[PDB]
């Protein structure tokens, strides 16, 4: 018999179970998560010459726009998936239906 | 002309990327030893980090 | 022993692990005041936020590091010793002898004996006219370590500009109020200087490479405060 106890107290854990990941996508809007970094873009291949020891990228503004992959260590852009207005172009309904 | 609504692209799928995995914690040798001594002097390590 | 000099613009850091591309970052955070005032040794030294530790030590004679609460065998401890191909970091007690010297016969010369130690992080050795910056930071247990070599020639404490690497940043949490140097083996060449870390604020200067290049301290003197608000390394007449 073996007593194999689980203690979860005040000092840090630092013992904690593994986490997979899956395949790496690229051109195509999709999710991901990074370490803990949530957003959601089209990822692709970017000429940055991070140190080698950078992980995020950011402009003038604080967007994140630029990623190192943990397993494999390149550099993709972040680009978030289009959006805009819509705006309906009628004649009067007194007149037609169309639009 | 009237502006109505908005207008998005949905995404397709999720990607998580955590990074390899090593430092595996040793459990078989407490397991696959062949022997425990005795319940009066048993063998304990703590394992941690 | 203690000779004083200015301090020049020296022990830049950086600060996070953010890429950036030909901006101007304003940060605020400790940081080590421009033209400030450290003690060239030629001891008791405590520990408030961090230090600058800059020795040249021109071959190998400086080399240990000692951080705790008594420096002995009673609480827990740190050390450092990187001679020429590994590196050692002891969370272990160990009690002091009478000079920080190693006996180089095995390690009865700095300190006296040993006890019940734990967890051990070991490294390739740090070292890669030979000046040496660390800056120490210990910040809710993670205890920062920061360094950069550079064995080019200079002065004794010239000026210059030169960024600073992050280099390891180890779960720790012991109580750090006071530390002590070590050396191996007064009236030696062992020529370093300490300097404690401040809170400030600064204005950093990114290039499109992506390494620090410039900076320039918002206390210091009314022109460089201008600089400041504007967020700006040129100001025009107003
Ligand atoms: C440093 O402190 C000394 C006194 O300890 C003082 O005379 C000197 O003006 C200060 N500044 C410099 C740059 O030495
Ligand atoms: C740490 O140790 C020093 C003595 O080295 C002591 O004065 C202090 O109370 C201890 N605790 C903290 C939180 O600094
Ligand atoms: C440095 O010291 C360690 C432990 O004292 C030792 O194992 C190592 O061999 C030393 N390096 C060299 C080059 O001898
Ligand atoms: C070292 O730590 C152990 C366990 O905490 C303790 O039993 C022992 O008295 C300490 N001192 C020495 C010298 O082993
Ligand atoms: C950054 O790297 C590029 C590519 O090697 C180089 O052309 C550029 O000059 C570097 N930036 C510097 C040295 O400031």
């Amino acid at each position: 018999v073996v007593v194999l106890s689980f203690e979860l107290l005040h000092a840090p854990a630092t013992v904690c179970g593994p986490k997979k990941s899956t395949n790496l996508v690229k051109n195509k809007c999709v999710n991901f998560n990074f370490n803990g970094l949530t957003g959601t873009g089209v990822l692709t291949k970017s000429n940055k010459k991070f140190l080698p020891f950078q992980q995020f990228g950011r402009d003038i503004v604080d967007t994140t726009d630029a990623v190192r992959d943990p397993q494999t260590l390149e550099i993709l852009d972040i680009t978030p998936c289009s959006f805009g207005g819509v705006s309906v172009i009628t004649p009067g309904t007194n007149t037609s239906n169309q639009v | 002309i009237y502006q109505t609504s908005n207008f998005r692209v949905q995404p397709t799928e999720s990607i998580v990327r955590f990074p390899n995995v090593t430092n595996l914690c040793p459990f078989h040798e407490v397991f696959n030893a062949t022997r425990f001594a005795s319940v009066y002097a048993w063998n304990r390590t703590r394992i941690s980090n | 022993t203690q000779s004083y000099t200015n301090s020049f613009t020296r022990g830049v850091y950086y600060p996070d692990k953010v890429f950036r591309s030909s901006v101007l970052h304003l940060t605020q955070d400790l940081f080590l005041p421009f033209f400030s005032n450290v003690t060239w040794f030629h001891p008791v030294l405590p520990f408030n936020d961090g230090v600058y530790f800059a020795s040249t030590e021109k071959s190998n004679i400086i080399r240990g590091w000692i951080f705790g609460t008594t420096l002995d065998s009673k609480t827990q401890s740190l050390l450092i010793v990187n001679n020429a191909t590994n590196v050692f970091i002891k969370v272990c007690e160990f009690q002091f002898c009478n000079d920080p010297f190693l006996d180089v016969e095995s390690e009865s010369g700095v300190y006296s004996s040993a006890n019940n130690c734990t967890f051990e992080y070991v490294s390739q050795p740090f070292l890669m006219k030979n000046l040496r910056e660390f800056v120490f930071k210990n910040i809710d247990g993670y205890f920062k370590i920061y360094s950069k070599h550079t064995p080019i020639i200079g002065r004794d404490f010239p000026q210059g500009f030169s960024a600073l690497e992050p280099l390891v940043d180890l779960p720790i949490g012991i109580n750090i109020t006071r530390f002590q140097t070590l050396l191996a083996l007064t009236a030696g060449a062992a020529d370093y200087y300490v300097g404690y870390l401040q809170p400030r604020t600064f204005l950093l200067k990114y290039n499109e490479n992506g390494t620090i290049t410039d900076a320039v301290d918002c206390a210091l003197d009314p022109l460089s405060e201008t600089k400041c608000t504007l967020k700006s390394f040129t100001v025009e007449k107003g």
